[PDB]
């Protein structure tokens, strides 16, 4: 239980230290601190598929999944985090079938990721600066 | 990989000599009352470290647990390393600091052609801005390698540099701030009982 | 195409065109119409190599195609610079298609949802739903269309007499079959006229004669067989012959031949549905 | 409009850097600008999935099309197998008139120029200038600012001297007047030869140099791929040739004679 203990977590981006994950209209973006339950998440590891699952505290029974449009959302009906440094995680895919291993990615315009949705983009190495995030104990 | 709770004590490992070629029981331990031991790795302290050793299915092994100080119901964990944590064969990983400058660290020097590894961090928040790092040994001569550790669940090891010469090398390398590394040292010329290495962060 | 008026249609569904719903301000896919809401003006900005898509709405012409980040919603909004309303055009050279990608996120392109007809943002893939076709509104409107040509100050007057004779003049509107004209299109970059009732009937101008045109058969390589339609309101066009780079009235009237009186420089027409 | 035509690829980061195929081992790179068969490519269109191909123009190994390996961020080229990961789709950005190359297996990957290791990476779409390239024709790209016009060997052209303006056939003597810069104008898609405007066909040969003149405009047409021909734009029925074809010092350059002989061909070198 020493690696990513199950419990409350705040997901932030490396680019800005004042942005927190927030699902609006079904799309996850990074918003300023509002001290609300919509910015906190719950991470739980389950061994039936030996993977982690992220849910919204304000929205129970909503699991972070991906759609066919290349986006991510909360479904009412699995991720593989990878650590490269302290408080840095890269959530890779679990399928790996007939394709490569995709991962979470965001678009940055000279240290500016405001109002940018999270996408499922191809991942090759750990030097892609726009792929990892930070999970903070709250 | 053998550790003790949060690595509070530093356990030692010994190999019983001439064991495994005698009475054998599948899936159990059949002690032959062998008292001759061959030291492999381990320190005497208190420091934070864990052993990574290659063990055979035939020989019996001893673990020396030192004089514990606090009765906190200590615990010893053995975990098989089926992943990429195989380059650190028979080595005691020493978990380590902060700020910049020069920091010295002294441990019990291993024998010739023996491995000692240090696990250290790089101060700084977030890829990100890099920092200059130099490593040099005071007395003993050893070859050093530097790896960056990635936790995949288990420990994927990638190689960034090799064949590095210690004993006051002027070489300096750039590492990402906020990252954690393994420095593996193999002593080639033993000149002192204690190994003492300095890290320099700028 | 710097500041050019064109129309965008779905590659998968050629009958689906970009339409702005009046009053609300959202863009969806609709049937083939001939309104100004289906026309969009592409403007090129060389400061950042972007392409704005201005709407041709007459009630509010300050509306531009904008993506409401981070939601998957594309609508019509105001133009306040920013970076969430510019788009990039990529023309596939293999098959005739255009991919429109968001300037803010180049990894996201336009996706046509047919079950719920709308435009969303999706990751690019080898599918026909993300492909589009952008073409000049004149070319798209008169590529294959059974239209009727009407003069000015004459709402019940149409260009048309009988199968046996080859005389074309002005007549009344009575939804006849020898009276509506099919405009068709690529190599010649011109349009051809067909008679719905008269089979193998095309407009022919007598070079030997003066101001007189008739209906004849196809003569293969003939200069007096194709016409060019060019805009002049925005719904008025001036049809011209490909010999001088002009249909006109008779001067002042059922039974008057239209002929060809003068060159470019009245002399305008209007389009109507059968 | 691109089908079975030799083309070169250039990067937007540097106008000098071009696609280069290293002989011996299949690996594309950015090795300056070299005018040879190594930098020559080919596009073959397949009318079944709206995809293309990049076949290298290598004499020793013709079947050396641009392949894509496993997902390991390389683009090393190998032999031809006609696989899903073998084709590439080209999207012409009408803005800035650029080109974007994507993999047929997954279009989310586009070519990127790192310009730090002389290699091409397969990355995601970005706003940087390294994600797009420039597709040009091999006969128009090299003759943009090229410089020795020779007949069928080592003899070159010499516009007599600086006093008079004529044509002569003389050996290379590292003279400034022997330098001819071939510049390509895209306004009319023509070529101009500047000395340190080839006007002719306006008393038989009357070849010389001096505008908005149609005689100064010439077109280069390939005929071996290292030998081409030069044709006047106005009244395109006459080719540049020699009076009699004899290789002598003082031969006058003639026009007409549309027979396709050995005297009407030319070779262009670096000096």
């Amino acid at each position: 239980r020493t690696f990513l203990p199950n419990g409350n977590y705040n997901i932030k981006s490396i680019f800005s230290g004042s942005l927190y994950l927030s699902p609006v209209s079904g799309s996850l973006t990074f918003s300023n601190e509002s001290s609300a339950n919509n910015q906190k998440w719950n991470v739980e590891y389950m061994a039936e598929n030996r993977c982690f699952k992220i849910s919204n505290v304000a929205e129970p029974n909503k699991y972070l999944s991906y759609d066919n449009f290349g986006f991510i959302s909360l479904d009412s009906l699995y991720w593989f985090p990878i650590k490269i440094a302290v408080n840095t995680y890269i959530m890779l895919s679990l399928n790996k079938v007939n394709e490569l291993d995709y991962a979470w990615d965001i678009y940055d315009t000279n240290e500016n990721i405001l109002s940018q949705p999270l996408l499922l983009l191809p991942n090759f190495d750990i030097y892609n600066s726009n792929q990892m995030f930070k999970l903070e104990k709250i | 990989k053998i550790n003790a709770q949060n690595n509070l004590p530093s356990l030692k490992i010994y190999e019983a000599i001439g064991s495994g070629n005698r009475n054998f029981q599948s899936g159990n331990l059949c002690d032959d009352d062998i008292k001759a031991i061959n030291y492999i790795t381990g320190f005497d302290s208190n420091a934070k470290s864990y052993l990574v050793v290659l063990l055979n299915k035939d020989k019996n092994y001893y673990i020396r647990v030192p004089q514990t100080s606090s009765n906190i119901e200590n615990q010893i964990k053995f975990k098989r390393e089926e992943g990429d944590l195989r380059n650190l064969m028979n080595s005691s990983v020493n978990i380590i600091l902060n700020s910049t400058g020069a920091h010295y660290y002294t441990r019990q020097s291993p024998d010739v052609h023996d491995y000692i590894s240090y696990e250290f961090t790089i101060p700084g928040n977030f890829n990100k801005d890099t920092s200059n790092i130099r490593l040099y040994t005071s007395y003993n001569q050893g070859i050093g390698t530097l790896f960056r550790v990635t936790e995949t669940i288990g420990y994927n090891l990638i190689n960034i540099q090799q064949n590095l010469n210690l004993l006051n090398s002027t070489k300096s390398i750039r590492l990402l701030n906020g990252a954690i590394y393994i420095l593996k040292v193999e002593v080639t010329e033993l000149n002192n009982y204690n190994i003492k290495l300095h890290i320099d962060i700028t | 195409l710097n500041d050019k008026i064109v129309t965008i249609s779905c590659k998968a569904n050629t009958d689906l065109f970009f339409y702005q719903v009046p009053g609300n301000g959202n863009v969806s896919l609709f049937q083939q119409t001939r309104n100004y809401l289906e026309r969009w003006r592409i403007i090129y900005d060389s400061n950042k190599a972007a392409y704005k898509i201005k709407s041709m709405n007459i009630y509010n012409t300050n509306l531009v195609l904008t993506w409401n980040a981070p939601t998957h919603n594309i609508s019509a909004q105001q133009d306040s610079n920013a970076d969430n309303q510019y788009w990039l055009l990529l023309k596939d050279i293999g098959n005739n298609s255009f991919i429109i990608a968001s300037y803010k996120n180049p990894n996201l392109v336009l996706y046509a949802d047919t079950v719920a007809r709308n435009l969303k943002l999706s990751t690019l893939n080898n599918s026909s739903y993300i492909k589009f076709i952008i073409e000049d509104y004149v070319i798209s409107d008169f590529k294959n269309f059974t239209c009727r040509i009407s003069p000015i100050l004459a709402g019940g007057k149409v260009v048309q007499v009988s199968m046996t004779n080859l005389a074309v003049n002005l007549y009344i509107w009575n939804n006849d079959l020898n009276q509506k004209w099919t405009i068709i299109y690529e190599e010649k970059a011109a349009y051809q006229f067909f008679n719905k009732i008269l089979s193998n009937g095309v407009l022919t101008w007598i070079f030997s004669d003066g101001n007189t045109v008739r209906v004849s058969s196809s003569a293969q390589n003939n200069d007096a067989q194709y016409w060019l339609i060019n805009p002049v309101n925005y719904d008025r066009y001036t049809i011209t012959n490909l010999r001088d780079k002009v249909l006109d009235l008779y001067g002042g009237a059922d039974g008057t031949t239209i002929q060809v009186f003068n060159s470019n420089g009245n002399q305008i027409w209007t389009m109507s549905n059968p």
